[PDB]
């Protein structure tokens, strides 16, 4: 393709284009912690590209024309349906969780590809290292079953071991009552159905399992609600960090070349997300999958490859 | 009696069950190197003396 | 398959150590040089099937 | 119908005769080839089944160190 | 509990509901009519009528007529000169050699 | 032609007939040589059959 | 043939039946491999020195070189094993049975 | 088999005796079939990469069928040479050993005896 | 035979370059044109067979089977375009290509002058049939039906090839024109015994023979309509054609060798007719009737008399047409009631009069009402097997009664009596279905006028 | 412009197209020349002119 | 692994096999075998997981034992002949030892135990490289010593390998074990006809290499390791299901596909030498290989197995893998029957 082993042999090394400013930052927090704009501030002070939080339609925006696909073609889940009745009989909760985790894996792969190809740092929000915490809340409230937890653990174990943790993680500490007040001031009617126990369990699994295990392989920066409103302190603290922990230290050009080889192949990245384990939440039948796939094929710009679609205005097809 | 059981028993089911039993017997090894090399030694012993393959 | 590269390119690689009647160092003869020479000259070009008998 | 589509009986007759001659020749050549292969493997005096032996161009003929050779 | 998320089984489709003049070939009336015309023309007006006419007028199949007519000659030979109608030997006994016994 | 898909089978049949006629000439080692149909050549005729 | 040929062939067969029946230890099998290599070397040089085939004296020593081309390799196939498990037993190498 | 025949002059695709044989025509049916194999390969190459199989990459299909025709023509030349060698060696051995291949009489059916087995 | 292979191969660019919904029309039209041009194979002589080239030749035996195959393809396309209306366009084109490829292999099988080429096409017919059965069937058991259909046939055909190769090392050639003049008598020995078994058991399996017939009730009732047609009307005649070609080399050892298979078929016809008397499925009833008729053809070929050969080929053609019509009737009833039970839909004469007439006519031709060609073939086989022995007529005659005991029964339970009360989706008969049954029956009724074209190569 | 990102095969690779066309033309003319010299030398050897 | 080191190691493997193929000295044969084993060991250690370590250890032990037996037979032939020409041997014991060593190197039964475990413990690239390239040098050495092998020993080894591979292929769900048992059965098929006419052996070797490469490359393209993902492939790309269906139908010895090319002509070489029981038994046993091929086709293409929800995202990303020579290899493995006399170039 564009980057191959012949390119690495011919002289295109990886550490030559990686400066000190090339840092991967994952800004974290609660549901309404206000990080969603705060990370954007860190985008416009350190000169780092900003990636919004990977929703259901991240892959729809990444490929094709960029417009979001209909929900029957991508996701097959609804966040509002989870917010209304989280104990739904069709298993919407774990399906939404699995789709969100796979989209976060795709976003992390894209961010790592951009960082290893351009040398410019990427700012993420709630990466794959801090998604299982949400899952834990879904297990503590009884929203899903133990088999969903087992399947998620299997997928995470077979997927996350081939990647690298971010350089800096920033956690915005907002209490549950302030989170509920911000949710009530948001005005979204589906978000008002969130119980206090769900947010409390999210905070508990953030402070008890994510941060104690995460601070060894990277550097944490825990911030209060008032401190996250001023990005000058955040950028000044980021710019004066002594990076000594994490597996980023013992990386040669060969390891980064192998990582770039694995990352740039998107189907190789998403190979282990759809493991053939039959669970009622994620298993789709033969006829439904056939109908959805045939309806997806006849969409504009999706029948052929990304440059061989005559119905959108691609020319010189017979000479390609 | 005949065309639903016995004719269905003598020809196809006998060889089907025999192939199933032989397939289970062949592939039930424990994956140990020592047993495999012992089988190699026994094969060499059989070929040298009992079958006279060195003549 | 035996892709005979050596005679095709005329390059000698391992034909000197094949027999004991070849070009030995300082013309040192083997203990059975005459017998091997006679056997090779007898069975040259007549085929193995004819040469066995 | 006979003039337009169908063939003459003489045409079919001589076509069948040519087919029979060709196939009989092929069968006789097949039998001769089988006999030739069997005799060549039995004896070994033909160009086939000529297994390699030691080339006599590798033999040294110069006077060696000892005379008894 | 909902094992195997699956589309529901669709109901049967009646071709006479949306088109009472359907011949049963396609739900599109023009395509159905043209398919019906093609089948009835090349199935009855071409391969049956002309085919049976071709089979009926076969030029002396397996020379079944000819073997009669030649026989009509041959008997008129051997009845005229007093010869027997058919000999017991297919081949001439003078040109065949038997092994000694 | 606006109906070019309808001249594939008839052209194939014509091609097969032509190939049959071509193949019949290569099998003419015994043309006017059979013991049953051998005959002197008529005037203005050079082969018995094509 | 002679007598020392019989003894060297008997030594080769002894080391062969030592190798083919493992005793739950990889180093012992590697020692058996080295012993069979040594027996083959000794038999080859005995025949070569008896038959005065001087130009084949390059054969055994070069042969001896390729001994390490597996033997040291065997040691490199052990340390990862001894990093996978605390010991070097051959009964721990049964993960590939399914 | 013919290994000794390929003993004096080895690793030759087509020796000096292969040039006395008539080369295959460019309209050979086997060559056309190999060109069709190349066309099928081009179709599969367009199909497995989500391209329009009858329009995308006409130069690719042309190079496919051209390389297929090239290799098939040379392989057919070698095959014809080898079959000519087989026939020549067989006829030479038949001519060289007349006592091992003696002629047999052709008895007419008026002399030979065949047993008759009735069907009844 | 190059004038028939080339249009058949060109049918695939026709079905792949066609429009979005014009594949059925174009394929039916051009296959009907091929069927029209198929009548040129009737240039038969009283002594000489029609020889085209060194590879293809057509006697008076292969010609009716070729005409039947090229006639059956448009009927097959007409039959299999109702349950595939919901199918994908690519899958529809794949199905049509499968049918075209199967027909191509069938018309290349019958004209092969070399037994190795005939055997190669005879096994090449397995792959499209197996693919059709295992892919476009309806039930689960089709997967099981994909195994019993396959590993039976190869188990008969893999030894036979070896025997054929032995002939290539013995007689010097396998050309059928050469072997008619270079044939030799087969002495009685164990080697010739097992060579006879190798050369025959493939054709006993593919006919089928009683005892080896177990794959046919399974591969007939899970297969779709096109697969049922191709098994019933053509693929069971490959065994008969192979028997008629291979019996020439196996003389005179066949006189004492054919006894156990003759007894097996003579009891298997009674056993399968009795099974037909108690079958709860229409499709299984038609399958077992096919087994009985092919056992009759096995007896006719094995006794090897001219009347037996004539009755065998007439029975083959007549049974192919009648079984195809019966399977299309069963397919129409299955498409209307969505079940295979015989006792479910009763009294259909009060709802479909024309389909009742077609059912009555098909059941009439099934029990060999004279002067149909069914009666011609069955009668001639009866005459020959009475010449063979004077007791076998009993084993014929009783069988005839049982035939008339199930076919009319297959009529009555499906046509007469009080109609069921809880079934109210009985649509009127479509024009396509009636066209299919008329195209199935009118050649069969017309062949009674001139049967001399289906009376074998020794008429 | 339709796609939100530039496809890697949006524009035809002109050097690859030229190399493919040149290779095909060279192979065709080489095969034609080889066949002509082969049939000419065959006619020379057997004298079948 | 560095790409330079990988290229150097692959070139060393090729150089070792070439050295075995082109040398006229037994010591050079053994040197090439040792170089091939030494340069093929780290290819299986590419991903650095324990299963690679077990597979490498078992392969190294088996290959070392085979090389020791080969060198012992070479030394015995030197003792009894006094030369080094790679030709027929002059001691039946040396012939037996060489046949045993080459059977262990080819993985032929009853030395077949290491083949499925080594094939399962290594990635698909190393597995394809092993099962295709490493089965070229021992077949060449067997080709060279043709007037020396005992007929009974090699025929017993062939029928044992065919029966054991056909029986072992039934009870596997992993694809690599299926390919290993198929390779063992094909090994028996090639060594069954070696003493009669080795041109058929070379034809079978070429055909088997083409079909094995096609199946392994399709496994790369679909990124499948087990039967369930191979079943799941119908949602991503149905053309891959069509290709694996026609390929597995080819490897079952079903005409008119190219897998009927070797086996049929193998029978054509056993009846000329008055052996009729053995080809019949061999075809009856190859029916088992056809059986588990049919099971694989039923799981993969002819039935529509259920899929998961996440595959929807895989509908938005086309394959960008380097499927090298895949359409040409599929066409060669499927539609090569009418060019049957092409094998006359192998004489
Ligand atoms: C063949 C194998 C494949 C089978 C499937 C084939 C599918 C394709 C079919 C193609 C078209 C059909 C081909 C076969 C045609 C057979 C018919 C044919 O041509 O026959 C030739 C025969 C030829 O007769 P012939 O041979 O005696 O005459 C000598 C030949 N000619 C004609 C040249 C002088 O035709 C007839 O017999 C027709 C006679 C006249 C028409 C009928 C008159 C009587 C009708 C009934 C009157 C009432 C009776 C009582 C009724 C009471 C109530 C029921
Ligand atoms: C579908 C199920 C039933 C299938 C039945 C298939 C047929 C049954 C018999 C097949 C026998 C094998 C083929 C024989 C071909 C003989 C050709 C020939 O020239 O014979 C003369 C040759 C004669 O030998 P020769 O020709 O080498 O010697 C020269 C001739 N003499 C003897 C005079 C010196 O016969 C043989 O070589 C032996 C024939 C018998 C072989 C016995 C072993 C096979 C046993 C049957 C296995 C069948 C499959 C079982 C499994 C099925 C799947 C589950
Ligand atoms: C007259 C011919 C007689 C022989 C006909 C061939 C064998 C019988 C038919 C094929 C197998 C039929 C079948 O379905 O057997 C099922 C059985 C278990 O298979 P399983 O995977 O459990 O079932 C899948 C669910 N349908 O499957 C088995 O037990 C597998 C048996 C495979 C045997 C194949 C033929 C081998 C012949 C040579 C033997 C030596
Ligand atoms: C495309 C093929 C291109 C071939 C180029 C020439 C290669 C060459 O020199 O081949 C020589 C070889 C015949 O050489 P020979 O000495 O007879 O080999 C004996 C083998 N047992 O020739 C051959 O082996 C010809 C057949 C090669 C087939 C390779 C692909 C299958
Ligand atoms: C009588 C004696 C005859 C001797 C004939 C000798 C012919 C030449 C040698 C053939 C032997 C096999 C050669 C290739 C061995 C396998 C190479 C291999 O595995 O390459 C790995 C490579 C990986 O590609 P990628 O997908 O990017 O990587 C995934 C991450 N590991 O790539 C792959 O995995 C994809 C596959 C690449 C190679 C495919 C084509 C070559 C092999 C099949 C033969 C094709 C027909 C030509 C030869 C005909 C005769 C055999
Ligand atoms: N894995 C998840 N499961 C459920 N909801 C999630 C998950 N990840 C993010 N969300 C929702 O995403 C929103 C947070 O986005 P933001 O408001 O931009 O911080 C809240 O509504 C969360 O409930």
């Amino acid at each position: 393709l564009q980057y191959g082993p012949l390119a690495y042999i011919l002289g295109e090394k990886t550490t030559k284009k990686m400066t000190e400013n090339s840092k991967l930052i994952t800004v974290d927090g609660n549901i309404c912690s206000g990080k969603s704009k705060l990370a954007k501030e860190v985008a416009e002070k350190l000169g780092l590209k900003h990636f919004p939080e990977a929703g259901i339609h991240y892959a729809d925006s990444t490929t094709g024309d960029g417009k979001p696909l209909p929900v029957r073609f991508s996701g097959n889940c609804s966040l509002e349906k989870f917010y209304d009745d989280p104990k739904s009989n069709d298993g919407n909760s774990y399906r939404l969780q699995a789709w969100l985790y796979a989209s976060r894996l795709l976003q992390y792969a894209d961010a790592l590809e951009h960082l290893l190809s351009t040398g410019q740092g990427v700012v993420l929000e709630r990466s794959i290292y801090s998604d299982f915490v949400f899952l834990e809340a879904m297990y503590r409230q009884g929203f899903i079953r133990k088999q969903c937890v087992d399947h998620y653990n299997q997928v995470k174990k077979v997927t996350v071991c081939e990647y690298l943790p971010p350089h800096v993680v920033i956690y915005v500490d907002v209490p549950v009552s302030e989170v509920q007040s911000r949710i009530q001031k948001k005005g979204n009617p589906h978000e008002m159905k969130i119980t206090s126990a769900y947010l409390q369990d999210i905070e508990n699994v953030y402070k008890g399992t994510f941060l104690p295990e995460m601070s060894e392989k990277c550097e944490v920066l825990q911030y209060s609600a008032w401190e996250a409103e001023d990005a000058e302190k955040v950028v000044e603290d980021i710019q004066y960090l002594k990076y000594d922990k994490g597996p980023w230290l013992d990386q040669d050009d060969r390891k980064l070349h192998n990582l770039r080889m694995l990352v740039q192949d998107k189907l190789e990245v998403l190979n282990y997300t759809s493991i053939p384990v039959f669970l009622p939440e994620v298993t789709i039948g033969a006829h439904q999958s056939d109908r959805v796939f045939q309806e997806f094929t006849e969409l504009p710009g999706r029948k052929y490859r990304a440059g061989y679609n005559e119905d959108v205005g691609d020319k010189w097809i017979w000479l390609k | 009696l005949l065309d639903l059981i016995w004719l269905e028993t003598i020809l196809p089911k006998t060889i089907s069950l025999a192939q199933m039993k032989m397939s289970t017997t062949i592939t039930s090894q424990k994956g140990l190197i020592k047993l495999y090399f012992l089988s190699f030694l026994i094969t060499i012993l059989i070929s040298t003396t009992l079958l006279n393959f060195h003549e | 398959p035996f892709f005979d590269v050596q005679k095709k390119l005329g390059v000698d690689l391992d034909h000197w150590m094949t027999i004991q009647s070849a070009e030995q160092p300082h013309r040192i003869p083997a203990r059975c040089h005459a017998f091997e020479k006679e056997w090779i000259e007898c069975a040259h070009g007549i085929g193995s099937i004819r040469a066995e008998k | 119908i006979a003039r337009t589509f169908f063939d003459a009986p003489e045409k079919n007759y001589e076509r069948t005769m040519a087919i029979l001659q060709i196939e009989s020749e092929k069968a006789e050549l097949r039998l001769k080839e089988l006999e030739v292969r069997r005799l060549m493997r039995a004896k070994g005096d033909g160009p086939w089944f000529q297994y390699p032996t030691i080339d006599k161009a590798l033999i040294d003929h110069s006077p060696k160190a000892t005379p008894d050779n | 509990t909902l094992r195997w998320q699956e589309d529901p089984e669709p109901e049967d489709e009646n071709l006479y509901e949306k088109n009472p003049d359907s011949h049963g070939y396609d739900k599109d009336p023009a395509v159905d009519v043209w398919n019906m015309r093609v089948v009835f023309f090349f199935g009855f007006s071409i391969v049956l009528v002309l085919g049976s006419t071709f089979v009926a007028y076969l030029p002396d199949y397996r020379m079944q007529e000819w073997a009669r007519r030649e026989a009509e000659r041959l008997v008129k030979y051997r009845e005229a000169h007093g010869l027997p109608l058919m000999e017991s030997n297919c081949f001439d006994p003078s040109k065949i050699q038997l092994p000694e016994d | 032609r606006d109906h070019w898909i309808h001249v594939l089978v008839p052209v194939g049949f014509v091609f097969g007939y032509y190939l049959d006629r071509k193949n019949d000439e290569k099998l003419a080692a015994f043309r006017n040589k059979s013991l049953l149909y051998k005959r002197e050549l008529k005037p203005q005729e050079e082969v018995t059959w094509k | 043939m002679s007598l020392v040929y019989m003894n060297i062939m008997m030594a080769f067969t002894v080391s062969l039946t030592g190798l083919l029946m493992y005793r739950s230890h990889l180093m012992s099998s590697l020692l058996c491999l080295e012993g069979m290599m040594l027996s083959l070397f000794i038999l080859a040089t005995l025949m070569i020195l008896n038959s005065h085939f001087t130009l084949a004296s390059m054969m055994p020593i070069i042969l001896l070189v390729f001994a390490a081309c597996e033997a040291a390799l065997g040691l490199s196939l052990l340390v990862m094993v001894s990093n996978t498990y605390g010991t070097d037993y051959v009964q721990n190498l049964n993960l590939l049975q399914c | 088999m013919m290994t000794g025949r390929q003993a004096r002059a080895p690793l030759q695709f087509l020796p000096d005796e292969a040039r006395s044989l008539p080369p295959p025509k460019l309209t050979d049916p086997r060559l056309a079939y190999i060109g069709f194999l190349g066309y099928c390969s081009g179709l599969i190459d367009n199909a497995i990469r989500r391209r329009p199989v009858l329009s995308a990459g006409l130069h690719r299909q042309f190079l496919y069928i051209t390389s297929f025709v090239f290799v098939g023509y040379y392989l057919l030349k070698r095959q014809d040479y080898m079959y000519a060698v087989r026939d020549h060696d067989m006829f030479s051995y038949i001519k060289s050993h007349p006592e091992d291949f003696p002629e047999k009489d052709k008895k007419t059916y008026r002399e030979v005896f065949e047993e008759f087995h009735p069907v009844r | 035979m190059l004038k028939y292979i080339i249009p058949t191969m060109m049918l695939m660019p026709l079905t792949w370059l066609s429009k979005n919904s014009m594949i059925w029309i174009n394929t039916t039209l051009h296959s009907l044109l091929i069927s029209l041009t198929s009548l040129l194979l009737l240039n038969q002589f009283g002594d000489n067979s029609l020889n085209f080239s060194l590879t293809f030749f057509s006697d008076s035996l292969s010609t009716p089977l070729l005409i039947l195959t090229m006639w059956l393809l448009p009927l097959m396309l007409m039959a299999s375009q109702h349950h595939l209306s919901k199918e994908n366009l690519a899958r529809k084109k794949l199905f049509i290509s499968m049918l075209i490829l199967l027909q191509l292999f069938l018309i290349m099988t019958f004209t092969a002058t070399e037994l190795i080429f005939f055997y190669i096409m005879f096994e090449a017919t397995l792959v499209p049939t197996l693919i059709i059965i295992t892919r476009w069937g309806n039930q689960t058991e089709r997967l099981n039906a994909g195994l019993y259909f396959l590993f039976y046939t190869l188990a008969g055909s893999l030894p036979l090839l070896v025997a054929l190769i032995y002939i290539q090392n013995t007689m010097g050639s396998l050309n059928f024109l050469i072997l008619q003049y270079w044939v030799q008598p087969m002495p009685n020995s164990w080697s010739n015994t097992f060579m006879w078994l190798a050369c025959m058991m493939a054709f006993m399996v593919k006919m089928p023979l009683y005892g080896l017939h177990l794959w046919l009730p399974k591969a007939h009732v899970e297969a779709p309509i096109a697969g049922s047609m191709v098994l019933a009307a053509i693929l069971l005649k490959l065994g008969g054609y192979g028997m008629m070609r291979i019996t020439l080399l196996l003389n005179p050892i066949t006189d004492f060798m054919a006894y156990p298979f003759i007894m097996l078929s003579l009891w298997g016809m009674i056993m399968t007719s009795s099974i037909c008397l108690r079958q709860t499925d229409l499709k299984s009833l038609i399958a077992y009737s096919s087994v009985s008729h092919m056992a009759l053809v096995i007896v006719a070929i094995l006794i090897q008399t001219p009347w037996s050969y004539m009755g065998a080929t007439a029975l083959m053609i007549a049974h192919g047409l009648t079984s195809s019509m019966l399977f299309c009737l069963a397919n129409s009833n299955y498409e209307r009631v969505h079940s295979r039970t015989m006792i479910l839909a009763r009294g259909l004469q009060t709802l479909l009069p024309l389909m009742a007439a077609w059912w009555l006519l098909a059941s009439l031709t099934n029990l060999a009402l004279p002067p149909s060609i069914n009666l011609i073939g069955e009668l001639f086989v009866v005459m020959s097997t009475f010449s063979w022995s004077n007791i076998t007529i009993i084993l014929m005659g009783l069988n005839m009664v049982i035939t008339a005991l199930y076919s009319l029964y297959m009529l009555i339970t499906t046509q007469r009596g009080k109609h069921t009360h809880h079934i109210n989706n009985i649509l009127p008969s479509f024009t396509r279905e009636n066209a299919l049954m008329s195209l199935h029956m009118l050649p069969l009724l017309l062949l009674s006028l001139n049967p001399k074209i289906i009376l074998g190569p020794l008429y | 412009k339709f796609y939100i990102q530039e496809p890697p095969h949006g524009s035809p690779n002109w050097l690859k197209v030229g190399l493919t066309l040149g290779t095909s033309a060279f192979l065709w003319i080489y095969l034609i020349k080889q066949h002509n010299e082969d049939v000419l030398e065959y006619k020379r050897r057997n004298g079948l002119e | 692994m560095n790409p330079i080191i990988l290229i150097i190691i692959l070139m060393t493997v090729m150089l070792g096999t070439i050295i075995v193929m082109i040398s006229t000295h037994w010591l050079l044969i053994w040197i090439g075998f040792e170089m091939n084993m030494l340069a093929i060991i780290p290819i299986m250690m590419k991903k650095h997981n324990p299963r690679a370590t077990e597979a490498s250890t078992k392969y190294f032990l088996t290959q070392s034992t085979a090389s020791m037996l080969l060198m012992m037979a070479i030394i015995i032939n030197l003792m009894f002949s006094g030369q080094w020409t790679v030709m027929k041997l002059f001691n039946p014991m040396a012939s037996m030892l060489m046949t045993m060593a080459l059977a262990m190197k080819l993985g032929m039964a009853p030395f077949h135990f290491w083949v499925p475990e080594v094939t399962q413990g290594i990635p698909l690239s190393s597995g394809l490289i092993l099962l295709t390239w490493q089965k070229l040098a021992p077949m060449s050495v067997l080709y060279q010593i043709l007037p020396s092998i005992n007929l009974d020993l090699i025929l017993t080894l062939s029928i044992l390998s065919i029966t054991i591979g056909g029986w072992g292929g039934l009870n596997q769900t992993q694809l690599r074990k299926i390919m290993a048992y198929s390779s063992i059965a094909h090994m028996g098929w090639m060594t069954a006809v070696l003493l009669y006419n080795p041109t058929m052996t070379l034809l079978n070797l070429i055909i088997y290499i083409i079909m094995t490469s096609t199946m392994f490359t399709l496994f790369m393209a679909n990124s499948t390791t087990t039967t369930l993902s191979l079943s799941h492939t119908w949602n991503k790309a149905p053309i891959m299901t069509i290709l694996v269906l026609i390929t597995l139908l080819s490897m079952g010895g079903l005409p008119p596909l190219s897998g009927f090319m070797p086996k049929w002509m193998i029978i054509q070489e056993m009846t000329k030498n008055d052996s009729i029981i053995l080809p019949t038994l061999m075809a009856i046993t190859a029916l088992l290989n056809l059986y588990f091929y049919m099971r694989l086709t039923y799981s993969t293409a002819l039935t529509m197995f259920p899929s998961t929800n996440n595959m929807k995202m895989k509908w938005q990303f086309p394959t960008t893998k380097r499927m090298t020579l895949l359409p040409t290899m599929t066409v060669l493995s499927t539609m090569l029957l009418p060019l049957t006399p092409i094998l006359s170039i192998l004489e």
